[PDB]
RNA sequence: UCUCUUACUUUUAACCAGUGAAAUUGACCUGCCCGUGAAGAGGCGGGCAUAACACAGCAAGACGAGAAGACCCUAUGGAGCUUUAAUUUAUUAAUGCAAACAGAAACCUGCAUUAAAAAUUUCGGUUGGGGCG
RNA sequence: ACUGAACUCCUCACACCCAAUUGGACCAAUCUAUCACCCUAUAGAAGAACUAAUGUUAGUAUAAGUAACAUGAAAACAUUCU
RNA sequence: GCUAAACCUAGCCCCAAACCCACUCCACCUUACUACCAGACAACCUUAGCCAAACCAUUUACCCAAAUAAAGUAUAGGCGAUAGAAAUUGAAACCUGGCGCAAUAGAUAUAGUACCGCAAGGGAAAGAUGAAAAAUUAUAACCAAGCAUAAUAUAGCAAGGACUAACCCCUAUACCUUCUGCAUAAUGAAUUAACUAGAAAUAACUUUGCAAGGAGAGCCAAAGCUAAGACCCCCGAAACCAGACGAGCUACCUAAGAACAGCUAAAAGAGCACACCCGUCUAUGUAGCAAAAUAGUGGGAAGAUUUAUAGGUAGAGGCGACAAACCUACCGAGCCUGGUGAUAGCUGGUUGUCCAAGAUAGAAUCUUAGUUCAACUUUAAAUUUGCCCACAGAACCCUCUAAAUCCCCUU
């Protein structure tokens, strides 16, 4: 018994559809193709990381720019919000920053009224009370 | 080592196996002490003791010396007044 | 010639899915 | 597959015609280096790895376990009722359209296989019946082997030929092991 | 099958061979263990524990002489003619527990085996049989086709 | 660094 | 061998409504197996791909190519074919719409090189297609202008929107 | 390229020819039949093949000296070839020793 | 020939028309500088430059192309040649004996010893550029 | 202070990031047995799967419409001229 | 939409059976295919070598006339690689078949033709409508690379993340192979289609049968025995031997012939210089006109000259004004066929998916490009300790009075 492969064609076209959107002869040709449709899927799942990377950079840019326009710092917002207990991550302050800018501006006065508290907590000895915003909500 | 004979198409044997040592039917190979009859007069007689004495091959050198020989050389004799009749089984052995 | 008879089907299934994108049905 | 002979046969590259020069020099023709233009990498040349018929593809169970094979066989149908009992062959008449209808009737299926005790005295009603017909197959006791029985979803049997089957399976399961073939003369066989 | 090498192109060299020193086979001095192993007379041993149990079980009637067509016969003994058997030997195992009166003809015996025999009443005789006619008592029917 | 020749090598005429 | 451009011209359409426009005919016409490149048949194609049947018989009987008189042979017998078979009433109401060439069968010779060398030489064969449609040429399209440019330059700012958020 | 744009030939397969319906017939001819035949007396083909079977190596061996003396000049010759190919093959060549 | 080249004609050349190869080719959407790296980067890092585009020149780069190039080394891979390398005298020639003869001899044959002319096979590793291991 | 990983955590699912080699679980197509009847099932069998051997044959690109190749002149195509 | 792509037969392979062909006329051993004169002309002679022995030198399987069994036993053998009986035992046997091939397959075959070589010898390629071609108004569509339809716009292994959007932004040093390590300027690949590379069951394991017995004679058995399943690739040398074919080129020889103006001289292997032969220097050419030529310049040109024709010497050889020249455009040993699928510890290649375990002590070796053993690694199985480590304990001649090990209950 002689057995000749008969579904060839079969087995190369899943290979080329994913390469019909390249350039030059690549598209085409199954030797040159499968060289290039493999690094193409390598580049898509080492692209994931790279995704969720950029778009916290992104984020950092954005909270950064809407900072400065109420004369604060980005290390000053994320810094005195966690002091707060407000748990808010940079996907929604990026959102807040650009769809709510009178919400934002509150976070930053009260960022900033914390900020405050801070400074005025260092220069005293412990004698004077804690700033009313820097109480902490304990959890039992 | 023939593995497939030219007019038989069948395993042979080395005969160079078979004269130098003896199988005992429980799997061990007895041979003798390479040199046990060579320059006699500078050895001491505790030496001497040890080279005439026949021991047992270790399990790299048995299974080498068993795809060596044919399946003539495994059976089972029953030789009369065999020497080494009572080593062909093993005894209290576990493991 | 190649024999057998899967492979000759299936490429059948796709030569009608490609006239039905030249020439779509009404 | 015991009976099975393969006469698929290629021809490698020291059987194919010609071939025995060397094309081109070893070096400096600039082209890949070959020894004979019959080699499995040229087109004309030899197979590498090919058929080497004929080949045979006989092996022998051990009796007893062609024997098991078949009161496995005959209790598979008798459990799925698939297995009848039959006093002879003798058809009221010899046409095969009765047959037919008769297995209908019963519904026994689709296919029928009828087994007599011997050869020679099968009846001439069931015989001439059987003739024109493909799924009703008339094969003698000694005939019996499990893949007619497998294929055919109906089997047949005569009284007699219960009397052979016992008589020829249970003998297996309490005897002596041979000491020369049993086609030599024995104390007790033939039974 | 690794890399290049002998193994990988299924050039490695004859079993044995230790890549050019002197072979642990070879150097082993030669002794003759099996000087005339082919001519050395075999027998099988017929303990008095087996005898036992075929004579129980009908195998071996003790009523009739026994002899060597008769062990065979009751498949208690496979004798190798081809295979440089001279017969059956009676060995001692089991004297204690044999008690049966049996007249057994076997080619070697034991002084035990003699002695735990013609103890119940039995007879022990001890004979020769060469190997052509060997083949012939332990399986007559053959020998008896054969037209000699 | 004997002198080295290769002689060319023609095709079949029918192609 | 394929020659589904002569099978173009026994499509037969349906017969119009009354509030249905006028199609314009459409006549195919190809010469097969002319001894000539068809890199250098496309220059020539390529020349009258757009123009007018008369204009383009003009560029062609002063071209140099030899091409040039070939495939002038192939829209006289067009234009003829038009009016005598595809019911044009006015033969030089036409223009090219398709103007290509084809490659054809080419035999192999051998060119003998130095040295007992050879190179395989073809005989290059190429076909040529042309289609007619009648109705005055479409005009050319206008180079686009500074207004589209700007234009377009506006819109693409109006369809941007704030990306990688809600 | 390289598969068919038209759908086979249609093949039907007679399941119930002659053949078919009398395969493995007589397979226990020795157990019912007080072994006066042998299943592998019922095989047919070659002479140096019924009722028996081995390797490539084998087959070459047992043919030449069972028919070695009927084949023709050019396949005997190439049958002594191939048995000396095969004989340093199985000897010489492997991965096991 | 040169200081020191120059002019002209012819072929080639370039353009128009006809015919139409070959080596070559992983894919290229094919830049410069500095640095880096399997130690010499069009592709990596940092800077600089940068609409697209054909034709004609040029030969610095693509460690350019063309015959697994030459050159050293490796192989218990070959061959030629030489010999006080090893193994042999089958063969040839000359003697001796036996044989066979005559009555002395020769031819032939066997067994030897001398040479002749050949035959087979091999060229242990380690270390050492100016040595005599 | 903040930035910062495939580490950790969080929602969910977990056999699913080593050379040689070794142990597996599946499986394309083909033939056969029996099914199946717009192409499948369970088994048996084997010339049983090719991005690569300056691979073999065939087709066609690239260099490239490039290298290279060719017909003395006039004419009544009689002839004459160089 | 071009080129194309598909399309099943021709025929073949392996068995069985049976023992095969060879005078129409004429011609055909001389130069075969040539009607028609005096001859004497005779066949017979161990194969070798490759290869294996990891070199090699004795040696190294090759149907020899019954399968199985005895048996890989007795024997043979640098007693080593390997070779290997006999006595004895006794076998069925029905040609008309296929879990063979289907045009790169199966015989090379459409054919030993075309074509190539002086000869021996080598050796192809391909065909495809239909019931009807006395229907060509014909055998409709879609399908590789290559093109055409339809040239191109900053930026870069050509893609990915993306995006309203092709690019612009961000991220990203091709593949295979060989090495400790290749984006590497190291190897291979222009591309498309087809073809092309893991064959063996001794042991062990797994799953059935039977069981002190197993097996359809032989063989094994102190739980074995029988059966099945499951492990062992492809291409490439330079060489060697045997038998043929070659001196129409060339080296030399033989047979019988031919050529050599003119001038100067003298009865010259003299001078000048044509035909002719030769090929010093330079240039062009370097896949060229040419697998050694063109242009000019040169040497000889009455002789050891040049040349036509026929014959001779053939590889363990010929021949040679010895250049290791020449012997049909690769002669330190021609070519062809066969041994031959020579061998290669060397180079290259080694084809579907998924998961798991998984790296660096050495010894020997005519050995360091390899192999064997151990170490390490894997699976299965059995069993009980394993690792970590509290005291105690391990040398003196010796203060680098060292860092730290070994041992080691608890944990
Ligand atoms: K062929
Ligand atoms: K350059
Ligand atoms: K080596
Ligand atoms: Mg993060
Ligand atoms: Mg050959
Ligand atoms: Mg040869
Ligand atoms: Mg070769
Ligand atoms: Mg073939
Ligand atoms: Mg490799
Ligand atoms: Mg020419
Ligand atoms: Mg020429
Ligand atoms: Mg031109
Ligand atoms: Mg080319
Ligand atoms: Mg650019
Ligand atoms: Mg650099
Ligand atoms: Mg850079
Ligand atoms: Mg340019
Ligand atoms: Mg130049
Ligand atoms: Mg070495
Ligand atoms: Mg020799
Ligand atoms: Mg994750
Ligand atoms: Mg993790
Ligand atoms: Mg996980
Ligand atoms: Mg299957
Ligand atoms: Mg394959
Ligand atoms: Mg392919
Ligand atoms: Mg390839
Ligand atoms: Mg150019
Ligand atoms: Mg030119
Ligand atoms: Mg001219
Ligand atoms: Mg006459
Ligand atoms: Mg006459
Ligand atoms: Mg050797
Ligand atoms: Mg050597
Ligand atoms: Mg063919
Ligand atoms: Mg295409
Ligand atoms: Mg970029
Ligand atoms: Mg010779
Ligand atoms: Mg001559
Ligand atoms: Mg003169
Ligand atoms: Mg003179
Ligand atoms: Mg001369
Ligand atoms: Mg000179
Ligand atoms: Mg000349
Ligand atoms: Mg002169
Ligand atoms: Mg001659
Ligand atoms: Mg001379
Ligand atoms: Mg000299
Ligand atoms: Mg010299
Ligand atoms: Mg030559
Ligand atoms: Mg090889
Ligand atoms: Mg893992
Ligand atoms: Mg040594």
């Amino acid at each position: 018994l002689r057995n000749r492969v008969t579904d060839r064609y079969f087995r190369i076209q899943e290979v080329l559809k994913h390469a019909r959107h390249f350039r030059g002869r690549k598209n085409r040709c199954y030797r040159l193709a499968v060289r290039t449709v493999i690094r193409a899927f390598v580049k898509c799942t080492k692209a994931r990381y790279l995704k969720k990377k950029n778009m916290r950079t992104l984020w950092i840019n954005r909270i950064t720019a809407a900072s400065q326009e109420h004369g604060l710092k980005y290390p000053a917002l994320i810094g005195n919000l966690v002091k707060c207990q407000v748990e808010l991550n940079r996907k929604v302050l990026a959102d807040l920053a650009i769809y709510e800018p009178k919400t934002f501006k509150s976070l930053a006065a009260l960022a900033s009224r914390r900020r405050h508290e801070g400074f005025a907590a260092a220069l005293g000895d412990g004698k004077e009370p804690e700033g009313i915003f820097s109480r902490v909500v304990q959890y039992h | 080592l023939t593995y497939f004979s030219a007019r038989k198409g069948k395993r042979k044997t080395v005969k160079a196996v078979i004269d130098r040592f003896l199988r005992l039917h429980c799997g061990l190979w007895v041979r003798r002490k390479a040199g046990y009859k060579k320059k006699l007069w500078k050895k001491t007689p505790a030496r001497k003791k040890r080279l005439r004495e026949f021991v047992f091959c270790n399990k790299t050198q048995s299974k080498l010396l068993d795809k060596m020989t044919t399946s003539f050389w495994k059976r089972r004799n029953w030789y009369v007044d065999d020497p080494y009749q009572k080593y062909h089984d093993r005894t209290n052995l576990k493991v | 010639v190649k024999k057998g008879f899967r492979a000759a089907f299936r490429f059948q299934k796709e030569l009608e899915r490609q006239r039905l994108l030249r020439c779509p049905p009404p | 597959n015991f009976k099975r002979i393969s006469y698929a046969k290629t021809k490698t590259r020291a059987e194919v015609r010609g071939g025995g020069r060397k094309p081109w020099p070893q070096k400096g023709t600039g082209r890949a280096r070959h020894g004979s233009i019959r080699s499995p990498l040229w087109r004309g040349g030899g197979v590498a790895h090919g058929p080497r018929g004929p080949t045979s593809y006989y092996y022998m169970l051990p009796m007893k376990v062609r024997a098991l094979g078949l009161k496995v066989a005959l209790t598979v149908k008798l459990a799925q009722d698939d297995l009848h009992i039959m006093d002879s062959l003798e058809l009221p008449t010899g046409d095969p359209q009765y047959l037919t209808e008769l297995a209908h009737y019963r519904r026994w299926g689709d296919s029928v296989l009828l087994v007599d005790l011997t050869h020679e005295e099968m009846p001439q009603s069931i015989v001439e019946a059987t003739s024109r017909l493909k799924t009703f197959n008339l094969i003698p006791a000694v005939g019996l082997n499990v893949h007619s029985m497998l294929k055919h979803q109906t089997l047949v049997l005569t009284l007699p030929t219960v009397a052979f089957l016992e008589d020829k399976l249970l003998w297996q399961d309490s005897r002596y092991r041979p000491l020369y073939p049993f086609s030599l003369p024995y104390s007790d066989f033939p039974r | 099958r690794g890399h290049k090498g002998e193994r990988q192109r299924g050039t490695r060299p004859r079993l044995g061979f230790e890549g050019g020193q002197t072979p642990f086979y070879i150097r082993i001095p030669k002794y003759g263990f099996n000087e005339g192993h082919s001519f050395r007379r075999q027998y099988k041993p017929l303990s008095l524990n087996r005898l036992q149990y075929l004579i129980d079980l009908g195998r071996v009637d003790p009523s009739q002489p026994i002899d060597l067509t008769q062990l065979v016969n009751g498949r208690g003994v496979t004798i190798q003619p081809l295979k440089r058997d001279y017969g059956v030997q009676l060995v001692e195992e089991g004297a204690d527990t044999f008690t049966a009166k049996v007249n057994i003809e076997v080619q070697l015996a034991s002084e035990l085996a003699i002695a735990a025999i013609e103890k119940n009443g039995g007879v022990v005789t001890t004979a020769f049989y060469d190997p052509r006619s060997l083949d012939i008592v332990c399986k007559p029917v053959p020998f008896f086709l054969r037209g000699q | 660094t004997k002198k080295r020749f290769t002689p060319p090598i023609y095709q079949p005429k029918f192609k | 061998i394929s020659r589904k451009w002569e099978k173009k011209n026994k499509i037969v359409y349906p017969p119009q409504l009354p509030g249905e426009p006028r199609r314009p005919a459409e006549i195919y016409h190809c010469r097969r197996q002319i001894k000539y490149s068809k890199d250098k048949m496309w220059y020539l194609a390529k020349l009258i791909r757009g123009m007018s049947i008369d204009q383009a018989l003009a560029q062609l009987e002063f071209n140099d190519k030899k091409g040039a008189k070939i495939i002038k042979e192939v829209l006289l017998e067009a234009q003829d074919m038009a009016v005598r078979d595809h019911n044009v009433e006015f033969r030089s109401n036409l223009y090219i719409a398709e103007s290509t060439s084809g490659r054809g069968q080419c035999l192999k010779r051998i060119r003998y090189h130095g040295r007992g060398r050879f190179g395989i030489m073809e005989k290059v064969y190429c076909h040529y297609f042309v289609k007619l449609v009648e109705g005055p040429p479409p005009p050319p399209e206008p180079p686009k202008t500074a207004v589209a440019h700007a234009k377009e330059y506006i819109q693409q700012l109006r369809s941007r929107t704030i990306v990688h958020t809600l | 390229i390289g598969i068919r744009l038209t759908l086979p030939p249609p093949k039907v397969v007679d399941r119930w020819n002659e053949k078919r319906a009398m395969f493995g017939v007589y397979d226990n001819i020795g157990i019912l039949g007080n072994f006066e035949k042998h299943p592998k007396e019922l095989i047919r083909g070659p002479i140096w093949l019924r009722g028996w079977k081995g390797n490539e190596l084998q087959r070459c061996i047992r043919k030449r000296k069972m028919v070695g003396s009927r084949m023709f000049a050019d396949d005997l010759h190439n049958l002594n070839k191939r048995i000396r190919y095969l004989y340093k093959h199985f000897n010489r060549h492997g991965k096991f020793r």
